[PDB]
């Protein structure tokens, strides 16, 4: 034989609620957090960095040689 | 200054509004404008219900301030409880069945 | 006794997904449909002007 | 046990872990024999052989919990049919292709692509991030 | 009175699975039909 | 007999089971045309020939979809079958005027069809703003119609919307107050209150419309020191209340199937869900002009609509948090019903998130008359309002016939319902952010991908919709009639059997003060 | 003054998206002046800010709509 | 819920045969419409 | 003038199994008609009306 | 509230009818004879055709299409002027 | 609200009523199995006696069954239950749904 | 413009169309943090066969559920707010530009020195020359100087369209009796498209806007030559 | 059977030949306005007021000779009417609305002022005063009418009413009267637009208010209220009171206000 020792009967299903919202609340945040920063920061950085160096000037130059206006041969 | 002429509804109401009007004369409510009174609702004073047929719906509300009800049908026969509070129920053929 | 679920269950399941694979396969890539994907990659310019 | 249309507003047998004694016993004629072996059960259930036992609890419930709670392979035919019939829709889409849709615009064209596409790169079309971001105006490719 | 129970309390009649076939398909094509000829009369009108 | 019964009717069983095949029918009329869009963009260049022709057949989905499909089965149709037997009623106060409410819906969708065959048709949005619906951009007779036909339908949702109001309050057993209802009778009443209010002002506006175009009055004709923005806030003060009058039966009836299928005896928080649909129903009469964010309209009122707009998360929250908590712990029963009900739930969510995106007058510049918003109302209504109506017709439809579905088809149906409705809209927001205008027959070759993929979609919600009906003639060609119902305790509904004899309550409930 | 004129400037009187009254008053204004002026002699030359704005704001639909119904004395502003 | 036997059962041949007529009663008259659209277009 | 609402209590509560619309007698009946020729009639005349609109005519 | 009177006592038709009679009817003899001496008509006005007046965008469904339907000749021009 | 011990004590002593009618006895499973818990096995020990007073072998069955359904995916605790309850299961002759085949489908 | 297969906004061309952009990715945050929580709970509900059927207390929860979405709506009004004034916000402005909406096309006014208008009309697919963008060339662009602040003023002369060019983040109806403005700024030359957002009958689909953003000295050059 | 106090209406034809009526009148309506002919709209009125008499008719049957109307169905009617008199008065709303909206914002294409350029206003001291006194008088004598009605007083009953039902017609002749003399019509831009419009539909209710009196006071020469039992009565005096309440605020919003 050997007895069984007694185990946890009382609040089964709260027990389980109070372990499973907390990964609710990890998963729903790290799905935030990878959004934060694999496409928001990066979106600043794509941004800043674009414009760090840009010249617009340059940039028409190249339009204008590659012959898109109607006002700028 | 005075003249009369205008009927009064004990003069003039027919149908079930005359019928209404007279059995709330002798304090009777046989159409079931008023909600009845709770008893003890035990085995020995049970709420008696009365109704024209054999069974009539109950509707059970626990306690004051629940806001589910609990429905079921009441038969002729020995009082039958309320599932959810188990107050005691028994349908009085007659005082309606006429 | 085995229902109709059992007797059927597996070739009904077999047969729906082969046939909703390949007739959808077919569709997308054979009979002309313009998709318009990205050039990126793909394409190469050519001059215009 | 058979259930009538017109006894809706009689108590009902319904099998439910949620309800595990119902209402009425599933049930209610005792044959002969039967009404023999409700005796027998006022006596010590020591003496019921196995066989009593079962179908005592055959004549209070209709299925076990085990029989009640048991899963089935209704999701194959379910997902199967489901597919089915997507698959059957392909086939109105190849038949709306053929007779009803005419061309594409001249400008779906490969070479109308391919001078297009230069041309958005010349105009630097979303240069930041979207398309011209992806042209390397160096080396003149792509990207890799 | 009235009829009462299944099939009693519908304005159709339920009593042959095929009349009621044709007649599901008359009720439910014609609303289904019903643009597509819609937009067949506005094109030729002009 | 025949014609006692069913067309000089004072019962709301058959009442509403008229409005039942009514919007059964308008809604294969709304589908056809809902296929018609989806097949004019379903590749790059024209199918139909005629951008006249496509802009009457965009106007025409909305108006049947909306008054003709959801506002008769929803409110009509469930309304009037259940209503009455949730608190015990023998009728509704007023079975004759209810007879009335039905009887104008017919004419009213006949003068609908009329519109799109006279002329060239009203090609004018769903929202008929002049000046393009006045008499010059849209001479003759095409757009008298439809207001006419809106009138006719206003005067059946007006006088449906007292009958259901007096009936509510003044028909239930004296025993009984208010928060003793089910919720779906409370979604009902709320739902009859923003009729109510709304429709008289969009009669009101229409009206206007009607003498601008025959009268020579000038109230939207700047010629006349009229002004065509008046029109837009009358048009969206009744427009914001009724799409609230269009989801909230849907979450009446959401709450009684997650509480059945769930085996719980009450929803969670029935009070809070009471709050919640009243908190609803008022804060929208005061966010419309979300509607009008590019019109011009100055920074501060802008400021205004947009934090009122926000607001309505809070309360409608509560809601989707509380039919989570009514889930939770249930021996659940994996019905089709509750199939439909789930489905709901997360995809009115995800509908209602890109509403809160929609609510900053900041990003609506961009947003405003794209397909971003086409994507919003499609996934509240067509994955909300259709789905709570599918739930709902499944649940109750035994009680309705008598006669049970097959369970394994219903489940199949949503399957496929599910794919072709998601296959279908999800596309439209990278149409919409990519900056593709709403209204459009055709456009520039970068959006072709999405929208061949979003018209595919439309094709397995066709099969679908062919499914359903093969669905419900098997139930009725193999009458399984039904014996036992669950949880009648708790769903006074199902009490009187099934279906429920003609007259149900003679002899009302007996109900107990103590 | 300003023969340095781009554009009209920021006006505090119409603060907002709507312009509307802003092309609308300076049409008045200008033409009320020029009245004003002509009548007594005087050089139409200090009105010049008025027309500038107007003609910077008004679409030009407006403006020879307005111009034609002063002609004809059908103008139903106050001049 | 718990029901009675089909009174009038629906073999699986007969709904082979109530599908496909279902099917059909939308897909012909649409398909016929749309089959000849562009004899419409222009007469 | 005399009361004579008695007289039509027992007119109308008499069990004679006609609905209230008709309980009056033949005038009722008539008006009846008379209302349900001319709503029918009127239809199918809209309906006429609405098919001619829907062509044009020059 | 409050006017300057009082009545509460002797009740119901009786105060509401010397209301009627005492101060209603009254008032309205008043308003009439104050409006037959403020009768007497004003000129017509003077014909200028402003164009947000008058409007014809469609004509109207009587008539020769050009009359409201309250035409008054005296006073009520046409688009194009006075008849007459 | 109560206490754990306060519950317990309140259901065994619903149970043990020696005049327990047939009703009691399914209006308190039918209450019992609506929480989140497996009950005691004292208190499942007074459930079984007032079925074997109400002569209903069956609904004894019955109770064990549901037990082993409320514990749901913890294995252990209906083996448990059924050691705890070993000596009146032999004292009244009761079998388990195991020991009657019921287990199986 | 939009390339094909793209999945959000056009690349911003001016600092408010970029500040819509951050802020699009703030809210975008946030929606996919509830979507995915809610869709994480409902499956947690239908994931055991434990049960709890009796009545639940409801009056300590509600206030989380209160209070959390309160939180973040404020979250995400306070910048949202924020750039709505910006959008209104005091500009001085160089140049003035009228637009007005036709059915179907649009005219341009540049009526600051000299009077300066002129049509804008679709180029019928027929008519594009190779590498041209079907429903998006016209014959005539709008010419404007980058790196300027601008106002265009925008009205209809018929019925109401909409001007809209979404990589500017631009989009003010065209009302007729109404004078709308909004301000225009291009950090950057080039191309930037869009088309009428108002449905204003039959062409609706086919009235697109061109904006050619170049140097000053080249737009006073060519608004000469328009004359 | 029942024993409940709710009525079970007969099975009517009415719903139906009402619905039919306003199908009739909105395509007659159509048919007037754009092919130019009136037999359609004709047809549908006539159709219209049959149904509107046989419909109320058999409610004066089914309570005053039948006696359905138990007081938990008087109770209903109650509700009923007022949630009716609410939705109308939305309805007025959206005219107060396009008023409000054109006057506080007068356009340029006015003169950009309020009344227009070229539009000469009524003298609100003059008819529109008259106008005013006789529907509040009418409140007055109808408030007698009801008191009489409840001590039981015929005679005196009847001559209230008959008092406040010439008052409502006296009101309709100035109206009517006003309506010819005015010096700007229906077509004046949207001041003649929001007057014509928004005191039209209130003359159209007080038509409807009078003929209501009217059945009303029919109704009591022949008997059929009795001292405690008028709903017709209490109904159409709301519908009174209401009719004046929005005159009240036409007065001061477009004769006084606006003028
Ligand atoms: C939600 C309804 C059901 C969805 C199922 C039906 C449709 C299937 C889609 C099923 C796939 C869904 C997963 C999210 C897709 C978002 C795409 C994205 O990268 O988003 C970016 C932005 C645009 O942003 C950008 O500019 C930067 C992107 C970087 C570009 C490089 C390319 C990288 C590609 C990666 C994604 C490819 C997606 C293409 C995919 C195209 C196929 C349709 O678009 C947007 O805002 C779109 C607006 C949607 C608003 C509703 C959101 C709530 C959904 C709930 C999800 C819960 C968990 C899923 C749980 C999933 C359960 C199944
Ligand atoms: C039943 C239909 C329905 C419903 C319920 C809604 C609900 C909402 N709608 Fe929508 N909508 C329409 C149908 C609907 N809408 C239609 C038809 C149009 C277009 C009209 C036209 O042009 O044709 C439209 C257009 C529309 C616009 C116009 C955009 C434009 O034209 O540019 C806006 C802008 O604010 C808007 C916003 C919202 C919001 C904020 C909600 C909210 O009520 C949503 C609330 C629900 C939730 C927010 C999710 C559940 C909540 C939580 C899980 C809690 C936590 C959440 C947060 C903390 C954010 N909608
Ligand atoms: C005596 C005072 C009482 C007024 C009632 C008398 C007239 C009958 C009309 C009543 C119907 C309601 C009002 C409709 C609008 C117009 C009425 C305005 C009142 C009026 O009669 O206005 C006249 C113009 O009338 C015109 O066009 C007349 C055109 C009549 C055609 C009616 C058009 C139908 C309108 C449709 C109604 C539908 C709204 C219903 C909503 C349903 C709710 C859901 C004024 O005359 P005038 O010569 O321009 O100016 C005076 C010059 N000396
Ligand atoms: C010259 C012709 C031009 C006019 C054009 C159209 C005319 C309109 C007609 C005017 C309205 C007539 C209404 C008469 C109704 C009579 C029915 C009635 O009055 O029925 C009463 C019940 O009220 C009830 O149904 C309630 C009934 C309420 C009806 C409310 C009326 C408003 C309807 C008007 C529609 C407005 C629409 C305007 C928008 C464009 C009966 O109960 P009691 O009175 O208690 O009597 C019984 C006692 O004897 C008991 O002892
Ligand atoms: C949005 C919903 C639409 C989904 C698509 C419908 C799917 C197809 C249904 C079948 O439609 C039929 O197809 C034929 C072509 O296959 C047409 O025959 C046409 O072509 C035949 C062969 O070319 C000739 O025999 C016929 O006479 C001629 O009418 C026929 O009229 C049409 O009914
Ligand atoms: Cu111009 Cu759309
Ligand atoms: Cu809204
Ligand atoms: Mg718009
Ligand atoms: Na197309
Ligand atoms: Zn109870």
């Amino acid at each position: 034989s050997t007895a069984l020792a007694k185990p946890q009967m009382r609040g089964l299903l709260a027990r389980r609620l109070r372990f499973h919202i907390v990964g609710a609340f990890m998963v729903s945040l790290g799905f935030a957090t990878f959004y934060k920063f694999a496409v928001a920061e990066k979106r600043k950085k794509a941004y800043a960095d674009f414009y760090r160096n840009y010249d617009s000037m340059k940039d028409f130059e190249e339009m204008r040689k590659a012959g898109i206006f109607q006002s700028a041969k | 200054a005075s003249g009369g002429g205008v009927p009064t509804d004990e003069e003039q109401a027919t149908g079930l509004e005359r019928e209404v009007m007279l059995a709330a004369r002798k304090g009777q409510d046989p159409y079931n404008i008023l909600a009845p009174k709770a008893t003890s609702g035990t085995k020995e004073d049970p709420n008696l219900v009365p109704s024209i047929t054999n069974k009539r719906i109950v509707g059970c509300i626990c306690e004051e301030d629940n806001s589910t009800v609990i429905w079921f049908w009441l038969h002729k026969g020995e009082a039958q409880r309320c599932p959810s509070c188990g107050t005691h129920y028994k349908l009085v053929p007659h005082q309606l069945a006429h | 006794a085995p229902d109709f679920h059992d007797k059927y269950g597996n070739a009904v399941l077999a047969s729906g997904a082969t046939f909703c694979v390949a007739v959808w396969v077919y569709m997308a890539t054979q009979i002309g449909i313009e998709w318009n994907p990205s050039p990126v990659g793909r394409v190469t310019p050519k001059e215009w002007r | 046990s058979v259930v009538k249309s017109e006894d809706y507003a009689l108590p009902s047998y319904v099998d439910r872990r949620d309800y595990p004694l119902p209402d009425v016993a599933h049930v209610k004629n005792l044959s002969a024999s039967q009404k023999a072996l409700k005796e027998k059960e006022k006596a010590s259930w020591s003496s019921l052989s196995i066989d009593e036992k079962v179908e005592l609890y055959r004549l209070k419930f209709k299925e076990s919990f085990a029989e009640m709670n048991r899963s089935t392979n209704e999701w194959k035919t379910v997902v199967g049919a489901a597919m089915f019939f997507i698959g059957f829709t392909a086939l109105l889409l190849i038949w709306e292709k053929h007779y009803v849709y005419g061309p594409i615009p001249h400008t779906f064209e490969e070479e109308w692509v391919a001078k297009q596409t230069k041309r958005m790169l010349d105009m630097k079309v979303a240069p930041i991030q979207g398309f011209s971001a992806k042209w390397d105006y160096d080396k003149n490719e792509w990207k890799k | 009175h009235y009829e009462e129970g299944p099939g009693k309390n519908i304005p159709f009649s339920v009593e042959n699975k095929w009349r009621l076939l044709a007649m599901m398909t008359l009720f439910f094509g014609s609303g289904f039909a019903a643009p597509f000829f819609i937009v067949r009369h506005q094109l030729l009108k002009k | 007999m025949f014609i006692n019964r069913w067309l000089f009717s004072t019962n709301h069983k058959d009442i509403g089971t008229l409005y039942l095949l009514f919007g059964a029918w308008a809604g294969m009329v709304g589908t056809a045309l809902s296929l018609l869009i989806r097949a004019e963009l379903g590749q790059p260049g024209t199918l139909l020939g005629d951008d006249q022709i496509y802009n009457v057949v965009v106007t025409a989905h909305a108006f049947v979809m909306i008054f003709f499909m959801v506002m008769p089965i929803m409110i009509g149709g469930f309304g009037n079958w259940l209503v009455p037997l949730m608190i015990g009623a023998p009728d509704m106060a007023f079975p004759r005027m209810n007879n009335m409410s039905f009887w104008l819906l017919p004419p009213s969708f006949l003068l609908l069809l009329a519109s799109s065959m006279v002329e060239a048709g009203a090609g004018t949005g769903w929202t008929v703003y002049p000046p393009l619906a006045g008499n010059l951009a849209h001479a003759g007779a095409s757009v008298d119609l439809t207001i006419f036909s809106l009138h006719l339908a206003g005067v059946s949702s007006i006088l449906g919307a007292i009958n259901f109001i007096t009936t509510i309050i003044n028909m239930k057993p004296p025993a009984m107050s208010q928060y003793q209802t089910p919720l779906f009778v409370w979604s009902v009443m709320i739902t009859a209150v923003l009729l109510l209010l709304s429709l008289p002002v969009l009669a009101a506006g229409i009206t206007m419309l009607l003498t601008d175009r025959n009268l020579n009055t000038t109230f939207f004709d700047p010629a006349g020191g009229g002004d065509p923005i008046l029109y837009q806030h009358l048009f969206w003060f009744f427009g914001h209340p009724e799409v609230y009058i269009l989801i909230l039966p849907g979450f009446g009836m959401i709450s009684h199937i997650v509480t059945y299928y769930s085996g719980k005896k009450e929803p969670f928080g029935y009070m809070g869900m009471v709050w919640a649909m009243m908190s609803i129903g008022f804060l929208g009469f005061i966010v419309w002009a979300h509607h009008m964010f590019t019109v011009g309209m100055d920074v501060d009122t802008r400021a205004y609509f947009t934090s009122a707009t926000m607001i309505i998360a809070i309360p409608t929250g509560v809601k989707v948090f509380s039919w989570l908590a009514t889930l939770h712990g249930g021996n659940i029963k994996w019905s089709p019903a509750m199939m439909w009900a789930l489905g709901f739930i997360f995809l009115f969510t995800v509908g209602g998130l890109t509403g809160i995106v929609l609510a900053n007058s900041s990003l609506d510049i961009v947003l405003h008359d794209t397909y971003y918003v086409v994507a919003h109302f499609h996934y509240v209504l067509s994955m909300g309002a259709v789905f709570a109506i599918m739930g709902g017709f499944v649940h109750w439809f035994p009680l309705f016939s008598g006669y049970t579905l097959n369970d394994t088809w219903a489940k199949i149906h949503f399957a496929i319902m599910f794919v072709g409705v998601n296959m279908t809209f999800f596309p439209q927001h990278f149409l919409g952010l990519s900056g593709m205008p709403r209204r459009y027959s055709d456009y520039p070759d970068a959006y072709t991908m999405w929208n061949t993929i979003s018209s595919m979609g439309s094709f397995i919600s066709l099969t679908a919709v062919m499914l359903m009906v093969f669905i419900i003639w098997e139930a009725f060609a193999s009458k399984r009639e039904v014996l036992t119902v669950d949880l009648t305790t708790t769903n006074l509904e199902w009490l009187n059997g099934c279906p429920p004899p003609y007259h149900t309550f003679e002899e009302p409930t007996y109900v107990n003060l103590k | 003054k300003i023969k340095n004129y781009q554009t009209a400037p920021f006006d505090s009187r119409f603060p907002n998206q709507n312009q509307t009254r802003n092309c609308w008053q300076n049409y008045l204004d200008f033409h009320r002046c020029e009245k004003a002026m002509t009548a007594k002699g005087g050089d139409v030359s200090v009105c010049e800010w008025y027309r500038r704005v107007y003609k910077s704001l008004c679409p030009i639909s407006w403006v020879s709509t307005w111009d034609d119904r002063r002609a004809e004395g059908t103008f139903p502003g106050k001049i | 819920i718990t029901a009675k036997p089909a009174k009038t059962p629906t073999s699986p041949k007969e709904q082979a045969i109530g599908l496909s007529v279902t099917f059909l009663s939308f897909l012909l008259p649409a398909g016929w419409v749309l089959y000849h659209l562009d004899n419409y277009k222009k007469s | 003038f005399e009361n004579r609402v008695a007289e039509k209590q027992k007119l109308f509560q008499e069990d004679n199994g006609l609905p209230v619309h008709l309980k009056g007698g033949a005038t009722d009946n008539i008006l009846y008609r008379v209302t349900m020729t001319l709503c029918l009639g009127g239809t199918l005349y809209s309906l006429y009306c609405l098919g001619w609109a829907s062509f044009p005519h020059k | 509230a409050s006017a300057a009177k009082g009545d509460h006592g002797g009740t119901g038709a009786r105060t509401w009818r010397f209301l009627t009679f005492g101060l209603a009817l009254p008032s309205v003899a008043l308003c009439t004879l104050n409006s037959w001496l403020h009768s007497g008509h004003r000129e017509r006005p003077a014909f200028i055709p402003y164009h947000h007046l008058r409007i014809r965008t469609k004509p109207f469904s009587w008539g020769d299409g050009n009359h409201t339907f309250f035409h008054n000749p005296r006073v009520n021009p046409l688009p194009t002027g006075y008849e007459k | 609200h109560e206490t754990d011990e306060e519950f317990d004590a309140r259901w065994v002593t619903y149970f043990n009523k020696p005049d327990i009618d047939a009703w009691e006895l399914r209006k308190g499973m039918n209450t019992l199995v609506g929480y989140d818990l497996v009950p005691e096995p004292k208190i499942i020990d007074a459930a079984l006696r007032a079925c074997r007073r109400l002569n209903d072998f069956a609904s004894a069955v019955r109770i064990l069954e549901v037990v082993k359904d409320k514990a749901g995916p913890h294995k252990e605790i209906y083996p448990y239950v059924i050691q705890e309850l070993r000596p009146t299961l032999n004292e009244l002759g009761i079998s388990t749904p195991e020991e009657l085949g019921l287990d199986k489908v | 413009m939009a390339y094909p297969m793209q999945l959000g906004f056009q690349d911003a061309t001016s600092p408010i169309m970029e500040e819509l952009l951050h802020f699009h990715d703030h809210t975008l945050m946030i929606v996919f943090l509830i979507s995915s929580l809610v869709l994480y709970i409902i499956s947690l509900m239908l994931t055991t066969k434990l049960t709890h059927t009796s009545t639940m207390d409801a009056q300590e929860v509600e206030t989380i559920w209160t209070i959390l979405p309160a939180i973040i709506l404020i979250l995400i009004a306070l910048p949202s707010l924020r750039i709505l004034y910006m959008m209104d916000e005091i500009n001085n402005p160089s140049l003035t530009v009228k637009t007005m909406g036709h059915q179907w096309y649009w005219s341009y006014e540049y009526t600051d020195y000299e009077d300066l208008s002129f049509d804008s009309y679709m180029i019928p697919t027929s008519e594009l020359k190779p590498g041209e963008l079907r429903l998006l060339e016209v014959d005539n662009r709008v010419v404007l100087p980058m790196e300027m602040t601008i106002r265009m003023l925008v009205s209809s002369e018929d019925v109401l369209h909409s001007w809209a060019v979404p990589s500017l983040g631009l989009k003010t109806d065209a009302i007729p009796g109404r004078l709308n403005q909004t301000t225009l700024m291009s950090s950057r030359p080039g191309l930037y498209y869009g088309q009428c957002s108002e449905i204003c009958g039959s062409n609706h689909s086919f009235m697109p806007i061109v904006l050619e953003l170049v140097p000053l000295k080249y737009f006073e050059k060519w608004s000469a030559s328009m004359l | 059977h029942q024993t409940h106090a709710y009525h079970m209406v007969n099975p009517s034809p009415w719903p139906l030949t009402g619905a039919l009526s306003a199908l009739l009148m909105t395509s007659g309506l159509t048919m007037w306005f754009h092919f130019n002919s009136m037999t359609l709209l004709m047809i549908g009125l006539t159709t219209n007021m049959l149904t509107m008499y046989q419909w109320w008719r058999d409610v004066i049957r089914e309570s005053t000779f039948q006696g359905h109307h138990t007081p938990a169905v008087q109770k209903g009617l109650r509700y009923g009417m007022i949630l009716f008199i609410i939705s109308e008065v939305l309805f007025f709303t959206g005219f107060f609305w396009a008023f409000y909206h054109s006057s506080l914002a007068p356009t340029p294409e006015l003169g950009g002022c309020w009344p227009p350029t070229g539009i000469h206003p009524l003298n609100p001291l003059e008819v529109p005063l008259l106008n005013t006194s006789v529907l509040l008088a009418s409140g007055v004598s109808i408030t007698w009418a009801h008191h009489s009605l409840m001590e039981g007083d015929r005679k005196h009953m009847l001559q209230a009413l008959f008092i406040t039902i010439t008052l409502g017609v006296y009101f309709t002749l100035l109206q009517a009267s006003e309506y010819y003399e005015a010096p700007f019509t229906i077509s004046d831009g949207v001041y003649g637009s929001t007057f014509f419009v928004a005191t039209g539909f209130h003359g159209l209710h007080v038509i409807i208010g009078s003929t209501f009196l009217i059945v009303c006071f029919f109704r009591q020469l022949k008997f059929h209220f009795t001292s405690n039992h008028h709903f017709g009565f209490e109904a159409a005096a709301w519908y009174w009171h209401f009719v004046d309440v929005v005159w009240l605020f036409l007065y001061v919003s477009i004769y006084w206000w606006g003028s």
